[PDB]
């Protein structure tokens, strides 16, 4: 094939994120800024709670949803 | 975001083939004590940046349980099984949270993945190994640095 295999997905890409929701009635907004290497299967993100903090529940339950 | 997976050449990469338009996923988390979460992400791409619109709703967590009491330590590395279920790419996984006091708290995940573009070829059944970890955090988790590694096989 003649197509650029990485026309869309580049070796080094950035990430932006906003999460909204609530756990047991406790509402929150969390922002994220990160980077990753798609073909290496790696990503890193800096998360910051913007509303509802300090969260009254385990942060770990959120992490696979970023 | 499963675009961040090392796919070998002999497995179809649904996630990278979903771009530039993007894809979405819908997930159920069901915990051993009745806690239940529903999560979803709409993933688009503009230039070199993936944008994520995430929603997370959790209920039925017991007040005395490890989630509301903040007794968790980390997720254990695990393997997601990818397969076509009623025509939709589906991932199932049994995950476990390490707790304080030499204990684990188990959770079943089902996720469906949908390419925004019609005609993105569904992959054959395979597996994705991953590990997720918090590298650093504030005392109250107002700020958290997160890292994940994932590889597809079989």
């Amino acid at each position: 094939d003649d197509k650029d295999p990485m026309s869309a997905i580049k070796p080094d890409m950035r990430i932006k994120l906003r999460m909204e929701g609530n756990v047991n009635g406790h509402h929150f907004v969390i922002d994220g800024d990160g980077t990753g290497k798609p073909y290496e299967g790696k990503q890193t993100m800096d998360l910051e709670v913007k509303e509802g903090g300090p969260l009254p529940f385990a942060f770990d339950i959120l992490t696979t949803a970023f | 975001n499963r675009v961040f997976v090392k796919y070998p050449d002999n497995i179809q990469d649904y996630f990278k083939q979903s771009f530039p338009k993007g894809y979405s996923w819908e997930r159920s988390l069901t915990f051993e004590d009745g806690g239940i979460c529903n999560a979803r992400n709409d993933i688009t791409m503009e230039g070199d940046t993936f944008y994520n619109k995430v929603r997370f709703y959790g209920t039925n967590f017991p007040a005395n349980g490890p989630v509301m009491q903040k007794k968790t330590l980390k997720w254990e590395p695990s393997t997601e099984k990818m397969y076509v279920r009623d025509g939709v790419l589906t991932g199932d996984i049994e995950m476990a949270l390490l707790l304080e006091g030499n204990a684990h708290y188990r959770c079943d995940f089902r996720t469906t993945y949908k390419a925004k573009e019609k005609g993105v070829k569904l992959p054959g059944a395979h597996f994705v190994d991953h590990a997720i970890e918090i590298l650093s955090h504030d005392k109250d988790y107002n700020k958290v640095k997160l890292y994940e590694h994932a590889v597809a096989h079989s």
